[PDB]
């Protein structure tokens, strides 16, 4: 991926990858969560949205 | 499920379902001085009130600061050796533990600890009481009992609350903050509150699981307590993390089941206020952080 490739087979991220999964509603309020505890995260989400949208619409068991 | 980790969260589950007896909760509030709690922490909000750059609020949080300072202050005291029962002198460990005579077993003591008094060649009984109601009788522990406890008082004036299992044999507990929108690591043992890097930063932990336990929810909450995620992960040697989450996730729904529509949305949209913590690792200030002893 690109600098943000490593989020990938954390276990939390698979938590969260699971659950925008099952609810894409909370995607507007995750980016907006992210913007407040994380925002370098937000601006390199920014910088590469599709592939920040790939990883949390990747399936994982 | 073999995995002792496996293993404790089942007991734990249980365990925290013990809490919500309303009596007691009842007996739990027959202890503590709720009103002069409330109180003292209705006159810190006043004050911080006053000077605007306070912001939000902090209410039952001003609550919850004055329940950890007395539970440490008025309530608890720590056990190393108890005093011999015939002399009123120092004891000592036996490596060798005692056996849980009846009484015993009717409190959840498993393990008692011999405390023996050289002077009068005499065995006195430290049993380590695993009953909340109990402890509310004996006042005394180690951490164990303390975070027992505590958690339990906790749910008796109201606050949701976790009781937090440690796999390096230590546990606490979690407040959430309605007007910060947040869980809030609580520790009586410690008096600290909202210091989750005390633990890998000031004490130099080397954590794996920390697993927490409520009425409505069991959550991994490792994250929260490290900044090192790459460290933790590489001792976290004792479960598949696929087959960690598949069985959170499993009791999550079916402990779910029996909560309404509008709660269940309410938990999901909390969980991801945690989960963006779990990915936001923060830094570390050894230099300024009195409580911070690591880089
Ligand atoms: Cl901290
Ligand atoms: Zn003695």
């Amino acid at each position: 991926g690109h600098p943000l490739e490593f989020l990938r087979n954390q276990p939390q991220f698979q938590q969260m990858r699971q659950i925008i999964q099952q609810n894409p509603s909370l995607l507007p309020a995750l980016l907006q969560q992210i913007g407040r505890e994380n925002p370098q995260l937000l601006q390199q989400i920014s910088q590469h949205q599709e592939h920040f949208i790939q990883m949390l619409n990747e399936p994982v068991g | 499920g073999d995995s002792t980790i496996l293993k404790v969260l089942q007991s734990n589950i249980q365990h925290v379902q013990l809490y919500e007896n309303p009596v007691l909760q009842e007996k739990a509030l027959t202890c503590i001085p709720v009103s002069e709690l409330k109180r003292k922490a209705q006159e810190k909000l006043f004050r911080a009130r006053k000077l605007d750059k306070g912001t939000n609020v902090s209410d039952e949080d001003f609550l919850l600061l004055e329940l950890l300072h007395w539970f440490k202050e008025e309530f608890f005291r720590w056990v190393n050796n108890i005093v011999c029962s015939k002399c009123g002198g120092e004891t000592r460990s036996r490596d060798e533990a005692l056996l849980p005579n009846d009484d015993e077993l009717k409190w959840g003591a498993k393990n008692v600890e011999n405390h023996y008094c050289d002077a009068c060649q005499l065995s006195n009984r430290f049993p380590r009481y695993n009953n909340p109601e109990k402890l509310l009788e004996t006042r005394c522990g180690r951490c164990g009992e303390w975070a027992n406890c505590f958690t339990l008082c906790c749910r008796a004036l109201g606050f949701e609350a976790r009781y937090v299992w440690d796999y390096t044999d230590h546990v606490w507990t979690e407040v959430y903050s309605p007007s910060q929108q947040r869980w809030l690591h609580c520790d009586a043992c410690e008096d600290v509150c909202d210091k989750p890097l005390l633990y890998e930063i000031g004490w130099g932990k080397k954590l794996s699981y920390i697993i927490a336990f409520s009425k409505d929810e069991v959550v991994d909450v490792t994250w929260r307590y490290s900044c090192k995620h790459d460290e933790v992960m590489s001792r976290r040697t004792k479960v598949k993390e696929e087959l960690l989450r598949e069985t959170i996730n499993g009791l999550n729904k079916q402990r779910q089941l029996s909560l309404s529509e509008s709660r269940r949305k309410e938990l999901l949209q909390r969980i991801i206020v945690e989960l963006v913590e779990f990915i936001s690792p923060k830094t570390p200030r050894p230099g300024l952080e009195h409580h911070h002893h690591h880089h």
